[PDB]
């Protein structure tokens, strides 16, 4: 099957205390909480879009205002049908290394940030990758991450 | 006219270009046309023995969001397909980070020069100076790790290799192994008076029998 | 003498073409042009604010509009008594390596960018040390700069 | 009541603990005590050789925007005094990036050991097991270095010491030097019963003169 989303860990965010959602492609959020649906927007935005993370995390962004935890949002990746799907292509080429040989499906990008009492910025930490145990340094040049030549957010919100 | 012939271009290209370079505005215009006409994720690779070429490509060419290397076939491999999958290919025990120096080892046997590679950490070459084992090993990291050969073939599209008469076998079978078995286009241009660098290893008698006996790879003549 | 600013080599800013204009930690920036100034001031935040560098650079924020060019700031410092300067401390603590020994006194800060045309969004890549020839990479954990625990800009502006 | 002596500290402190640990618990009370007090840019650092005890150290204590470097001595070295400084102390020639291994060289002569480093990029150990070869490097990249010497002035004002009894002459020489030539704090705690490591090459003999002939170090003892 083409590259699909598998999963989104968001730990410690905004309202999400310690959630682990499944994801595929073509996603749908609704119901009750409507601060919810925005809260899990807004973490796929950080997880995703250049144009929020550059903001970085404040005192309400934690959940309950509790400084002390840490927020990891772990996007979930499966990757297959490598000669078919042009994005799958997409997201391999960029990533040069932390590809283990023994799983070449899976791919986890998480998002670290632990907030420091002398400047009060949580600083966003991006630790992508292909396991959770082992992370290579991520390149980072300067504002533009490797990952935002792979996934761009179009917000779409009137 | 050979202009409409240069831009006309189609899948691979041989240019049996003359001396006092030449080579290298051909070079300039097809890496800028398969830049223009590409619309899609797909980087591209030149690589150039001379350092001061490798420096007045980046001059003339402006910044590329996309990963465009130019670099030296040896600084090529080492950067992009040792460094990053050696760990994943062969271990953790292997070393990632580390410098080439041609005149520390000079043995005479593969497995000795093994043995000193995987524990002493010494990098050199054979004391025949045909063939590099850099090549060598890039075909070993390949053969057996499926990121690595993924890696290439989603990240360049068409490599384009220059003064191929320098080649010996071992990045002869490094091409031929990313043009066949990982379906990548490779651009490549030779000149057949250019044999002079035969004492250092090269030996261009496999690039004149892909000349001769390839059918693939049209042959092209340039004023 | 205590450490003291000594130039900032504006190029190809707004409206400064080529420029190499003294600094010396009290600084008073006045006369015509008052675009001039300002473009002054927000090329010292763009070299020592990270609030100002997460917005990047845009089209107009080259000299003519021209993206072809490169902008490149390069502040200069100097370094002296040491055992008594607090701030030449507070600098040379967060600087790991990049220091020759030859020349402990001087000390560029660079901001180098180049426009990409695929994304239409300059990047600022943060190039400082001590020796123009020769630059290592610089830390960058994530959006703090290793910068951004030396200088803070305090904005004041009624 | 020893916990007003613990508070009140001053300078330099010398505790005499017992075994079964103890001295964690003061030790984190110490760094967080002084990271509390302190007002400016000045860090910290502790060392360890146990791993484990340098990950719960990092554990319990928060993140803070000010490096403060948890690790073992070696490690410490070799990361922040020999990486960065190795080229701008002995010139570009000499090598950054590097993996210690003690079991490769086992040389006996210093001579020889400076030959393999500089030419084979092998680092390790002498064969008598006494002694460290990465303090002496240390303190010959401190000597003939002004930014070295400055970055440690400048980044610690106290580093903290424990498991002294396992130390040798070469890190006690190190460490006198970052206290007496660059004016830097040192909290430094040992158990003199501790001394188990002999073999491993740890000479405690000068730690106990110091406890003795030294009067800086004041001398405290722990219930």
């Amino acid at each position: 099957g083409p590259m699909k989303f598998s999963n989104i860990t968001i730990k410690n965010f905004r309202n999400f205390e310690k959630v682990n959602i499944n994801l595929d492609n073509k996603n749908v959020i609704f119901g009750m909480n409507d601060i919810g649906k925005t809260n899990f927007l807004y973490a796929l935005r950080f997880l995703l879009d250049k144009e929020i993370r550059k903001f970085g995390f404040n005192k309400s962004d934690y959940h309950k205002h509790d400084t002390s935890k840490k927020i990891e949002i772990i996007l979930t990746l499966d990757l297959s049908n490598y000669e078919k799907d042009e994005d799958t292509k997409k997201l391999i080429s960029v990533v040069k290394g932390a590809r283990t040989s023994a799983n070449a499906d899976v791919f986890y990008i998480a998002l670290e940030s632990k907030y420091d009492d002398k400047e009060l910025y949580g600083n966003i930490i991006l630790k992508w990758g292909s396991e959770l145990d082992n992370l290579i340094d991520i390149p980072g040049r300067g504002n533009i991450n490797a990952l935002d030549n792979v996934f761009k957010v179009i917000y779409i919100n009137p | 006219m050979s202009r409409e012939q240069i831009i006309k271009d189609g899948g691979n290209i041989l240019v049996t270009a003359g001396a006092g370079s030449g080579k290298t505005t051909i070079l300039v215009s097809k890496i800028e046309a398969d830049l223009k006409e590409n619309k899609t994720h797909y980087s591209i690779a030149a690589v150039t023995f001379t350092n001061k070429a490798a420096k007045e490509i980046e001059g003339r060419l402006g910044y590329s969001s996309r990963g465009n290397f130019i670099g030296t076939n040896d600084g090529f491999v080492e950067s992009e397909i040792i460094r990053p999958f050696i760990k994943d290919a062969f271990g953790n025990d292997y070393p990632d980070n580390f410098t080439a120096e041609y005149f520390d080892n000079q043995f005479a046997s593969y497995d000795k020069g093994l043995q000193v590679l995987k524990y002493q950490n010494i990098l050199g070459t054979y004391s025949n100076p045909k063939k590099n084992f850099k090549f060598q090993l890039a075909l070993d990291i390949l053969k057996k790790s499926l990121v690595a050969r993924q890696y290439i073939f989603s990240k360049y599209f068409k490599i384009f290799i220059d003064e191929y008469q320098d080649s010996d076998k071992d990045m002869h079978n490094l091409f031929m192994y990313l043009k066949d078995q990982l379906k990548i286009k490779l651009f490549i241009v030779g000149d057949p008076k250019q044999s002079i660098y035969i004492w250092r290893g090269a030996e261009p008698e496999n690039f004149n029998g892909l000349i001769e006996n390839s059918t693939d790879f049209n042959k092209y003549h340039l004023t």
